[PDB]
């Protein structure tokens, strides 16, 4: 994802 | 029902002293919700939950306080459905559909951000008249036109239209040219922005070309992305 | 002028104010085949910073880091480090607006922060960009005149030899030159990392502090960005 905060990483 | 993204861990426990928040966004019968799962992975009971949104691109804001009355016990989880509206204060975010959030409990205040899939902001009243489509498509400068590929799509034109209609993306015209299907589509955002789309489906090409024209062309990539997700789900 | 070509000075991409003390400034380079995002990370907080990582959103030219960010020492308060991040163009592709926009996410131990910056297209000009003269003429003829876009490079006083040399240092090749009534015409080619060839004709007039750049490309949307690049190369 891109833009979903901690969930991007 | 429209596309709903799988929940994602917006706030991992190790970053919020045991508080874990999983979440997604839904649009049900004209209402927008932030759908969250709060899990207590700490040793202490959790109370006094509250939520706040920073200013954001589409004026998204909770319609009520979070209101969790019952205390949340260690290893216990609750599923919360937070109703949202788009009449809040506005600030352009980077990326555009990123939302900054703060959640409070009895232990501390924690900050995180999450992604708003733009389909939750597609309104029911998004079917454009064909006459206005054609004149608008022509008038909008081609520099505002941006093109994307929906790759290795295994759907026929009719399944494409139906899936997209379930997400408030309307096919107002379908034209066949030399074997190639062209689907002419419209949608409108909660903030009033209209997006015009042409989707080209060529038999023998599993890659469909989506062309988007908008007077705010910066929204286009985000529309493409959720468009892609809808047809892959 | 330097081997690798024109590098813009670092600009602040992420102000400490928007990132809880983390300040990032950057630029892009193209040196000996390789593309880099050259950054400076500065910690303006009172607590140290660790667990650094970077990701790019899908973008027009498929730009993506080739390696993880590897900062193996904590970034202390008021400390500043130079970071050279190698990039390649084999990553996922999504059309950006503007065309050269790059969206970046940077994580530390505190939070995930986002910013954007603009890739100067010269870093995406490949060494293999010298077109054959026979192919230039045919291609210029064939490409519909709807694709031709014209630009003015203003306040430039370099001669045709020096223009050619500076542009060649940035992988823009001058494959022919013609001199008609005081006016130099340079026929030029370049090629981007994604295979797109751009054909140029540059006209130089005396008493004229400005040159006419005419571009033909089967993807004409790139042309204006190529112009901005020429201007930067010849003004710097």
């Amino acid at each position: 994802s891109f833009g979903d905060g901690f969930a991007d990483f | 029902g429209g596309y709903v993204a799988p929940k994602a861990v917006w706030l991992p426990a190790v970053k919020a002293k045991g508080l874990e928040i999983s979440g997604t966004f839904t649009h049900r019968q004209g209402h927008i919700y932030m759908e969250m799962n709060f899990t207590n992975k700490a040793l202490q009971h959790m109370t006094d939950f509250a939520i706040q949104f920073n200013k954001n691109s589409f004026g998204v804001i909770p319609s009520t306080p979070l209101a969790i009355h019952t205390p949340l016990m260690p290893n216990q989880s609750i599923d919360v459905s937070l109703p949202l509206n788009t009449l809040g204060p506005v600030m352009k975010m980077e990326p555009l559909n990123n939302l900054q959030v703060a959640v409070k409990n009895n232990i501390d205040v924690f900050y995180f951000s999450c992604l708003i899939p733009l389909n939750v902001l597609f309104v029911e009243d998004g079917k454009m008249e064909r006459q206005v489509f054609l004149a608008t498509w022509k008038d909008i400068p081609n520099e505002n036109e941006l093109q994307f590929q929906i790759k290795e799509c295994h759907l026929n034109a009719d399944t494409v239209s139906s899936k997209l209609q379930n997400n408030n993306v309307y096919t107002i015209a379908k034209r066949n040219v030399e074997g190639q299907d062209m689907l002419y589509q419209s949608l409108k955002l909660t903030n009033g922005i209209w997006i015009l789309a042409e989707l080209r489906i060529q038999p023998g090409n599993p890659n469909y070309t989506l062309s988007l024209k908008c007077r705010a062309p910066e929204v286009s990539q985000y529309i493409y992305q959720v468009y892609d997700s809808i047809l892959k789900n």
